[PDB]
RNA sequence: AUGAUUAGAGGGACCUAUUCUCAAACUUUAAAUGUGCAAACAAACCGUGCCUUAGCCAAC
RNA sequence: GGGCGGCAUAUCUGUUACACGACAACGCAGGUGUCCUAAGGCGAGCUCAGUGGGAAUCUCACGUAGAACACAAGCGUAAAAGCUUGCUUGAUUAACGAUUUCCAGUACGAAUCGAGACUGCGAAAGCAAGGCCAGCGAUCCUUUGCGAAGAAUA
RNA sequence: GAGUACGACCACACUUGAGUGAAAACACCAUAUCCCGUCCGAUUUGUGAAGUUAAGCACUCACAGGCUCAGUUAGUACUGAGGUCAGUGAUGACUCGGGAACCCUGAGUGCCGUACUCC
């Protein structure tokens, strides 16, 4: 038989039952993949440099605190 | 039935009268960097990465700059949530987004004020509610009336 | 003024044949302008006349030839608004012409452009703009120039 | 019928200003000012060449959202304070203009002598040094609404602030004496064309004549001695850059206010309401 | 402007100025209601502070 | 109602549609399964449709696009996105980069921003991995191409 | 007070008529042996400087046409919210708010930069 195709009668109602969430902070999932690759490639060696620098900044801190 | 990348925009995808043309030079000269807030606007006279019409009127955050392009991050309600949605667009097709134009107002005053007031000078003086009460003394002073000149007039003929 | 001496632009010499006719008119418009013509396209493609332009004492010279052709025949409607005028001359051979029989007789149809000194601002590539409408030949000016070369203006209606 | 009516005016849009005084071809202008835009505005230089009726206009420019900002400019009407005062717009003049302002722009930027180019000029092609040691400056070259055919001055200028340390990218394709056949150069044609030859063959041929060359031929220019004048203004030029020529009224018209204006109008038509 | 449309007026038709009427697939203009973004705590601001980079720039 | 008819079965414009987006009818007006080695790419010159004056097609002025852009429509475009022309094959390859549209935020089809190779055009900046946006296809099976040579005591 | 070159916004800058223009420019201009390109040194390319502001260009004018900004149109048209409102109904007013457009009329008729040069 013919019968009703489309409707979006309720359709607000339901999203809104439990809200329309909002979007995630931009400080969040903020992955650079797919980005333009030579800053990425540039900042991807500013970033290993800025691990070695934390390895020693914490040896550094651990022997100043030992000598106390 | 017909539902294209570009159906229905006969009027959006369209030039202001009088306002045709290529884009211009302060758009070409325009630094975009990541992290700016910019609107999202169709040129109709580009036709080369053009956004969907979804995103035509939308502010969002650049997220990636390449030669020719520009990645924005854009809110889009589906169901009931809302996505972040990562469009390509030539840099034809945004503009520097005025956004925060009033935020930054407002804390390069506070710094302004924070510096008068370590350097002691003199603060400007607050302005006054106009909602205060207080004498009236009017200048002319006139009947407010229906007249019958008004139900004369506003019948044509 | 010296600079609104009336002086020819160029004379727009027309063979419209509308094959071997065409070559035989090409070869009649090289040898009286020193010059080699181009053939034109209607409008399908074919060729349907042969045009030259001549400018310069060249130029001269084949208006002086034309018009002794046409005895002074300019009527008043040859002349036109823009400054310029034309007539059409049969039988080139009244212009000194040789006659060879591969090639006979041709209705050669001349058009001359007058213009005034200064007209290069309209056709430059940098900063086109308009001749002032004063600097701009007019009918009655061709007219004057004219009936000072050769003379011969009688009014006509058709 | 009337094409011009009120509705044609009503909906016209015009061109540019520029476009419709016929000086600045849009297109290529928004090519040459636009870079990567992860360059994030970084400068970049236009070399605008522009010969007049009488001189020679070279400027190192900078693209502007405020107007563009000329850096450097000379000029070929300011050769002879270096030697060279006829010709001021043939080849050999715009390429000591292009040298000119090339020695300018880099003794202005303080890596003067530590950019020199070609001491002597030999006509031969060398190509550019781009990030595409030390990169010299780079500038690209700006010819306008010109005919870029071979042999004409634009590259001239081009080729003299080459040969004095610029970096313009070119190839040597419209230098005089290029041949589009064998695809090669002859430097000596471009050679005898940059110290004026050309000039003084035809200068040879004008005074054996017996209303060109009036200028020359009021003073004692003989042919032989052109290219020993150019080659000096090349080293009056190298020596000192800074060099140029030897060094309230109005005219304005008062437009008339408004009120002026409309009593004139009043005026008249109380005229010829009386005369009638 | 594009299309539809009645009638006169001035230089049978054409034009010129308008005038009777008007359009879902016409429009110069243009609401109300709407719809993106922002409104200081993983952020932003200041120091021309330091380090790092095969990134940009002629270099800085 | 079913049948007959039609295709509203995959799909593109304009309108329906209510100034974000979304939105149905066997609603309306029409398209699509092709076509193009140039009708693709680039550089350079030029300006179109129509008018008016003039020469038993050629000329000079006007001309905001009223033309054209393969094909339906909308949009866009005037020193061009149209016309002509010169030389070209970016209609190739492209490390499983990212993204939009449909949307379950799955594929397919079409797009967009890129990184590398090798190139075309251009003086250059640049512009091109088809002709913007419709023009198309899973598993299994069949079938083709790629894994040149020369080196290595392994 | 001006000019040139490059410009940003792109008519308050456009269009049509007339008028004036110091200096320096700009441009008309003169010419084709060479580079180069044309049926045509027309365009374009080269070389030049005898002349001219006649045109381009710049400023002025027009009870000019367009254009820009105002006002009037008008709290009108339309519209968000409301009624066991009126009316047979089409519709309409009212209540709490938002609020046009054309016609017409007033004013205006480019402006801001970089460099270089002339008064
Ligand atoms: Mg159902
Ligand atoms: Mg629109
Ligand atoms: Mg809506
Ligand atoms: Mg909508
Ligand atoms: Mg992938
Ligand atoms: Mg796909
Ligand atoms: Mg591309
Ligand atoms: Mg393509
Ligand atoms: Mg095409
Ligand atoms: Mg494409
Ligand atoms: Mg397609
Ligand atoms: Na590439």
């Amino acid at each position: 038989a013919k019968s009703k195709n489309h409707t979006n009668h309720n359709q607000s109602s339901k999203n809104h039952r439990n809200g329309i969430k909002g979007p995630v902070p931009l400080h969040l999932h903020n992955s650079k993949r797919g980005s333009w690759l030579p800053a990425l490639v540039n900042a991807r060696r500013v970033r290993k440099h800025n691990q070695k620098a934390a390895l020693k900044k914490r040896r550094e801190r651990i022997a100043a605190f030992a000598a106390k | 039935h017909s539902y294209g990348y570009k159906s229905g925009t006969r009027h959006l995808f369209a030039k202001k009268f009088r306002k045709h043309g290529v884009p211009s030079v302060s758009t070409i000269l325009t630094n975009i960097k990541v992290g700016d807030y910019v609107d999202v606007v169709a040129d109709s006279a580009v036709r080369e990465g053009m956004p969907h019409k979804y995103y035509h009127g939308r502010t969002g955050i650049v997220w990636n700059v390449t030669p020719r392009g520009v990645g924005v991050i854009i809110n889009k309600p589906v169901r009931t949530r809302t996505l972040r949605k990562r469009i390509c667009v030539r840099f034809e097709h945004v503009r520097k987004s005025r956004c925060q134009e009033a935020f930054k107002a407002k804390e390069h005053q506070f710094q302004a004020y924070l510096a008068a007031k370590k350097a002691g000078k003199a603060l400007p003086p607050l302005q006054k509610s106009s909602r205060l009460g207080g004498i009236v003394r009017p200048k002319n002073v006139e009947v407010l009336a229906r007249r019958v000149a008004d139900y004369e007039a506003m019948v044509p003929y | 003024n010296p600079m609104r001496e009336i002086v020819v632009k160029k004379l727009c010499i027309n063979i419209c044949v509308g094959g071997d006719r065409l070559t035989r008119a090409s070869k009649v418009l090289e040898q009286l302008c020193e010059q080699t013509p181009v053939l034109s396209r209607a409008r399908r493609n074919e060729k349907i006349a042969v045009h030259c332009t001549v400018r310069g004492k060249k130029a001269e010279e084949l208006l002086e030839k034309g018009l002794k052709v046409k005895e002074f025949e300019l009527k008043s409607y040859n002349f036109a608004d823009t400054g310029s005028f034309g007539f059409g001359i049969d039988e080139h051979i009244d212009l000194g012409i040789k006659y060879d029989p591969s090639t006979g007789i041709y209705g050669m149809d001349f058009y001359v452009v007058l213009g005034r000194r200064g007209e290069r601002v309209a056709h430059r590539k940098r900063k086109c703009s308009r001749v002032g409408h004063s600097h701009h030949v007019t009918k009655e000016e061709a007219m004057k120039w004219f009936e000072k070369v050769h003379d011969g203006i009688i009014f006509q209606a058709k | 019928k009337v094409v011009k009516n009120k509705a044609y005016f009503k909906r016209f849009q015009v061109k540019y200003r520029r476009r419709r005084e016929g000086k600045t071809d849009y297109h290529a202008r928004r090519q040459m000012v636009l870079q990567d835009k992860t360059k994030f505005g970084s400068p970049k230089y236009r070399l605008v060449v522009r010969i007049t009726n009488k001189d020679i206009i070279a400027q190192i420019v900078q693209a502007k959202i405020v107007g563009d900002e000329v850096v450097m400019a000379a000029y070929a009407h300011e050769l002879p304070a270096f030697g060279i005062e006829h010709g001021l717009t043939n080849y050999a003049a715009a390429y000591a203009t292009g040298l000119l302002l090339a020695r300018r722009t880099l003794a202005k930027l303080g890596i003067a002598d530590k950019f020199q180019g070609a001491k002597e000029a030999d006509g031969s092609y060398s190509a550019v040094r781009t990030k595409k040691e030390r990169f010299p400056f780079k500038a690209i070259l700006d010819v306008g609404l010109a005919r870029t055919t071979t042999g004409a001055r634009v590259f001239g200028v081009l080729k003299g602030a080459v040969d004095g340390g610029m970096a313009v990218p070119h190839r040597p394709n419209r230098f005089p004496g290029y041949n589009k056949e064998k695809s090669s150069l002859d430097a000596k044609v471009h050679r005898d064309r940059i110290f004026g030859k050309h000039v003084a063959d035809y200068l040879k041929q004008v005074k054996e004549e017996a209303v060109q060359f009036s200028k020359y031929m009021a003073a004692k220019v003989l042919p032989e001695s052109i290219e020993g004048m150019y080659k000096k203004a090349h080293a009056a030029i190298r020596a000192d850059p800074s060099k140029s020529l030897p060094k309230h009224k109005s005219y304005k018209t008062k437009k008339l206010s408004g009120a002026e204006k409309r009593a004139a109008a009043k005026a008249k038509v109380a005229a010829i309401r009386e005369r009638l």
